[PDB]
RNA sequence: CCUGCGGCUUACACGCGCGCUACACUGACGGAGCCAGCGAGUCUAACCUUGGCCGAGAGGUCUUGGUAAUCUUGUGAAACUCCGUCGUGCUGGGGAUAGAGCAUUGUAAUUAUUGCUCUUCAACGAGGAAUUCCUAGUAAGCGC
């Protein structure tokens, strides 16, 4: 068809947001976040959850495919994911027409927590130390605060998950604090600068 | 008497064992895997979810085990065991009956997972012998002089009971103190085929409705 | 180059047939349509009952356009599913037998149902050119 | 009436109570039941 | 307040702590001179980066 | 005799196994078009095997193909591998086999998956 | 008997209640033909079946 | 748009659709509630903020002569 | 009724005055309370005539229209 | 709500545990499409079956296929996918709860044995102290 002969030279993304031109805005993340791979859909299943390191070798995209199925009324439901996704990007992409990719991918950078704490159990005295926070393991937890922002609002709403997941992919590319993801990462900043 | 199931691997080799269940098992069954886990020596295990027993022990059989032990349940608590000894060995399809929790009753030391000491108690018939062989060669080949685990088979009645005591030698005896599971454990069936075959050769099946069998222990 | 059913979609063919069945009228639909929800595991009945015995029918001719033969054993289990049977596990039930008979004698009027060899389901040379008419007439649904 | 097998038989503080004396003698002599390791 | 980048030499080893948490020696990626070991509690590895937010705080042994 | 190839693709249990010939740029899987993906999501990643070469590098071959067994999801997939299968193979007997390493390349390349057989097989521990 | 599978059968009309049952289990019976067997099990929602 | 009002002496609503709206009182359910929208001749989707008195009436007749208007004995309570 | 446009007339020179322009999607369609007594969420089923303001986002559907 | 060890009673106010169902828009109902494997099945008996039939359904009609890859059987399975309906409403989520009718046995269902249908529409607004299991085709969810 004619869309087949357009995406015949450039494979964008499922043919509708061009899967080139992604940049990634904030430092550390390079070899932590997959963009560097040309491909049609975020079901590449095969096999990376055997190593540590391949899991970044899935997209983000592709991660957050993963984390729409996260719940156990949804635990294993592929196409409802995929199609949820669709619509995300369809929102996103009319919300902010530059290219789903590059806006989530300023998300994705402007949601990020840059300091960690921990408690350590101390003998029997635990007590709040700040930590790093490991790149991929930044990129995980910005990704998990916001599939859980999206999946929290869709409590009582009878908004669309996809529109959800939209609204919060604006407040975190704002930066606003108007997601749950990013409240969560200010609030965890707060709370790793108070204990120092 | 050791057997051509363990004439070139008896005392030659110590063994490796694997715990896995049925199918889908519920939480205290699972529980009780793990007991029966960190109850034997060399204790490693895995899930069973979704996979063909054939494709499963198979694939398992190249990586290396001595023997494997699968389990059952009714609605929660396990009622069936099985072992399969792997290089063409007699699986055992025995039927358990009883338990006492470690989790259940009291945190009483540690199953400190030494090379045990071994007990089997009051085995006339050659059956007996059979039982007797092949779980003596599922423990650990060299325990030490003084080990301190005591695992305990006994035949009274045709149902083996199991148990787990620690001693101390005391300055007039030993002492001893209550770990592992207690058990009614009966078996009804031996095949020397593994359990991939479904068909090969069944040793000995219990007789059930054979009238003497009220009576008779082994058959 | 070649015009079949099998290249038409689902929904877009469905409502082509089912709408070419009500350009053609004559189908001598059961009247216990008006009460029934053509299954035994339904619980509300259909929205659009005039024209869910139309739906079925024409899924019932693409079935035997693309197979051979069916039953209305085969039929029922088709179009069959679960059922609201309270909280006990539910298994997969068939379609109503009735509804599925009456449908077997609708589609014989119009031609469209011809007894197989050995008995069963066919199509004819009317219901094949009606087929390829309601086909060609969504061969041309690309504007 | 009559009965066709033995079930499950109840053990009891008694029985519990031989079978633990009897494992008090039989590793108070320290008779041990054992692979025993081939050489060659 | 402008959180500098680091590049992880290697990680320190033997840094006794709580589990979950290890010291590793990384020098600034703003200028190859600052280095120092630093608390990073996620999955790390060496020859990677981070973001520091403090100039020049250095791990110790946390027990 | 004809110029052809038969081909298979396997999934988790599903197979798919696809005659390709000399032909004028056909597929007909079970006798429908390949532009029918039962989903529609997942249509790129089906279309892909028309796209990892480009839209008219088989345009002289005809391809019937049949799948079965598995899930509807693994059905695609196997299906996917077949064509990729098919692709390889007539781009050996039925054209030139430099041809088919430069096209083993580059389909390996976008995704070995396609091509090698990447099942979701366990190890031991 | 009322319902019957291979080495396992279904068996009404000779009690009426539970616990009836539940009195007998390992018990004997014998068929009029000749082969031997026993009760096993109870059925709850059946009455005495 | 009507709110709720007298009818079978209950209040009921007519912004809401057809079948749910007749299905508030002892003795209606939804299939029958769906029934009788069929053999009243009324389409199904309507909220009865519309449907003026006299198909309430109808509907009213309906239920007290069910069996005048093909309800069958084996769809009775 | 009292006039069958009840809550839909001041509600849909609203509707024109805003929903023509931004555009909403068929999920906030159902602002300034729409609801019974008229369409709620159909919106979108009478949006055929209206056109070119934003894509629409259907959730139990899957369209994208320019109204 | 079923159910495995503990109180008390008969010729019912209870302590320790295992499961399923739901607590709704990734939802719920109407129609369309659809991908399995495991085996099982009847000779002097009636099993497993195909169809046509009528009855909403439940259920009754004769027949071949099969003593077995042949006929079930491609078990056209369920979740799944599309649109339709609906708006967060303890409603259409939810059916615990009853009554009535229908088949359907069986000598009888009577102690709703079972199955359909209608009607009845509880709690359940996410569950504290605790709490187990778990590192990939894994937890999890679905059916034959």
């Amino acid at each position: 068809p004619e869309e087949v002969q357009q995406a015949q030279t450039e494979i964008k993304l499922f043919n509708k947001w061009s899967f080139e031109e992604v940049e990634v805005k904030d430092a550390s993340l390079v070899d932590y976040v997959q963009v560097r791979q040309p491909i049609f859909v975020a079901h590449t299943a095969g096999r990376y959850a055997n190593k540590r390191f391949r899991k970044a070798q899935c997209p983000i995209i592709e991660r957050l495919t993963n984390s729409l199925m996260m719940n156990g009324r949804n635990n294993g439901k592929k196409l409802k994911a995929v199609r949820i996704i669709k619509h995300t990007l369809d929102i996103i992409n009319v919300l902010t027409d530059q290219n789903p990719i590059q806006v989530v991918v300023d998300a994705i950078t402007n949601t990020g927590p840059r300091e960690d704490t921990t408690r350590v159990g101390g003998g029997g005295a635990a007590r709040r130390q700040a930590v790093d926070v490991s790149p991929l393991r930044r990129v995980n937890q910005a990704i998990a605060l916001l599939t859980i922002g999206a999946r929290e609002a869709a409590f009582r709403n009878i908004k669309t998950i996809a529109e959800t997941l939209a609204e919060e992919l604006i407040n975190a590319a704002k930066g606003s604090s108007t997601s749950y993801a990013i409240k969560k990462k200010d609030e965890l900043e707060r709370v790793a600068k108070s204990n120092r | 008497q050791v057997d051509d199931e363990y004439a070139a691997t008896s005392g030659i080799m110590d063994p490796r064992i694997i715990v896995t269940t049925s199918r889908d098992p519920s939480t205290r069954l699972s529980q009780f895997a793990k007991e029966i886990k960190l109850l034997f020596p060399n204790a490693v295990r895995l899930n069973r979810g979704n996979y063909v027993m054939p494709n499963l022990v198979d694939a398992c059989k190249k990586s290396g085990t001595t023997d494997l032990v699968v389990l059952h349940e009714h609605r929660g608590v396990p009622t069936s065991l099985t072992i399969s000894h792997f290089p063409h060995g007699p699986t055992a399809q025995f039927s358990l009956h009883n338990v006492v929790m470690r989790h259940d009753i009291i945190n009483a030391g540690n199953q400190s997972e030494v090379n045990p000491h071994l007990i089997f108690d009051n085995f006339t018939t050659a059956l007996g012998k059979r039982v007797v062989c092949i779980l003596k060669h599922l423990f650990n080949a060299g325990p030490k002089k003084d080990s301190e685990r005591v695992i305990t088979f006994a035949n009274r009645g045709d149902f083996i009971s199991v148990r787990q005591h620690v001693y101390v030698r005391t300055r007039e005896g030993v002492e001893i103190a209550e770990v592992g599971p207690r058990f009614e454990m009966r078996l009804f069936e031996l095949r020397l085929g593994t359990l991939e075959n479904k068909d090969a050769d069944v040793e000995w099946q219990l007789r059930r409705f054979i009238r003497t069998a009220n009576k008779k222990d082994y058959l | 180059p070649g015009v079949s059913v099998r290249d038409v979609a689902a929904q877009d063919f469905i409502n082509a047939y089912a709408s070419f069945l009500q350009r053609q009228g004559k189908l001598e639909v059961p009247g216990y349509v008006d009460i029934v929800k053509t299954s035994s595991g339904n619980e509300m009945p259909p929205q659009d009952a005039e024209g869910w015995f139309y739906k079925r029918a024409a899924s019932v001719a693409r079935h035997i356009y693309m197979r051979k033969q069916v039953g209305v054993g085969k039929l029922n289990k088709l179009y069959g599913g679960a059922k609201s049977r309270g909280v006990r596990p539910y298994k997969h039930i068939d379609a109503s037998g009735s509804i599925n008979r009456k449908v077997l004698q609708a589609l014989e009027k119009i031609g469209i149902v011809e007894i197989s060899p050995k008995g069963g389901r066919r199509i004819s040379e009317n219901g094949q050119r009606d087929l390829d008419r309601i086909a060609a007439q969504t061969l041309e649904e690309d504007e | 009436f009559d009965r066709t097998a033995k079930p499950v038989p109840v053990i009891t503080s008694e029985v519990t109570e031989s079978l633990e004396d009897m494992i008090r003698r039989r590793i108070q002599d320290s008779n041990f039941d054992d692979l025993q390791r081939r050489t060659l | 307040t402008p959180v500098t980048l680091a590049k992880v030499i290697k990680v320190l080893g033997r840094t006794g702590s709580r589990g979950g948490v290890t010291q590793v020696r990384v020098e600034f990626l703003e200028d190859t001179s600052r280095t120092i070991v630093r608390n990073v509690k996620g999955p790390v590895r060496e020859n990677d980066i981070l973001v520091l937010m403090e100039s020049e705080r250095e791990a110790r042994r946390l027990r | 005799a004809v110029p052809s190839v038969q081909t298979f693709g396997k999934k988790k249990s599903a197979t798919a196994v696809a005659h390709v010939k000399a032909g004028k740029g056909l597929i007909k899987v079970n006798g429908s078009p390949i532009t029918l993906v039962e989903p529609e999501i997942l249509r790129f990643k089906v279309y892909e095997p028309l796209l990892l070469v480009g839209l008219d590098k088989f345009s002289n071959i005809d391809i019937r193909v049949r799948v079965t067994g598995g899930g509807h999801v693994s059905q695609v997939y196997a299906i996917r591998q077949a064509i990729a299968k098919g692709l390889v193979a007539y781009h050996q007997k039925y054209v030139d086999e430099q041809s088919k390493n430069e096209l083993k390349k580059a389909f390996t390349s976008y995704d070995r998956t396609l091509l090698i057989a990447d099942s979701r097989r366990p190890e031991p521990k | 008997p009322y319902k019957i599978f291979k080495n396992t059968a279904f068996i009404k009309d000779m009690f009426s209640s539970a616990m009836e049952v539940a009195r007998f289990e390992g018990a004997q019976i014998k068929t009029v033909s000749g082969i031997r067997g026993e009760i096993k099990r109870a059925l709850s929602k059946p009455e005495g079946h | 748009f009507q709110h709720i009002l007298r009818l079978l002496n209950t209040n009921v609503d007519g912004n809401i659709k057809i079948v749910y709206a007749l299905t508030t009182i002892k003795g209606v359910g939804r299939r029958y509630s769906n029934l009788v929208c069929k053999k009243a001749d009324v389409d199904l989707h309507k909220r009865a903020g519309e449907l003026t008195q006299e198909e309430l009436e109808r509907i009213v007749q309906i239920m007290q002569n069910p069996t005048h208007y093909k309800i069958p004995a084996w769809f009775l309570n | 009724a009292q006039h069958a446009v009840i809550l839909d007339q001041e509600k849909y020179d609203r509707i024109l005055k805003e929903v023509p322009t931004y555009r909403y999607v068929s999920v906030s369609v159902l602002v300034d309370r729409l609801k019974i007594g008229g369409s709620l969420a159909r919106i979108a089923l009478r949006h055929l005539e209206k056109e070119g303001i934003i894509k629409p986002i259907s959730k139990h559907s899957k369209q994208a229209i320019y109204t």
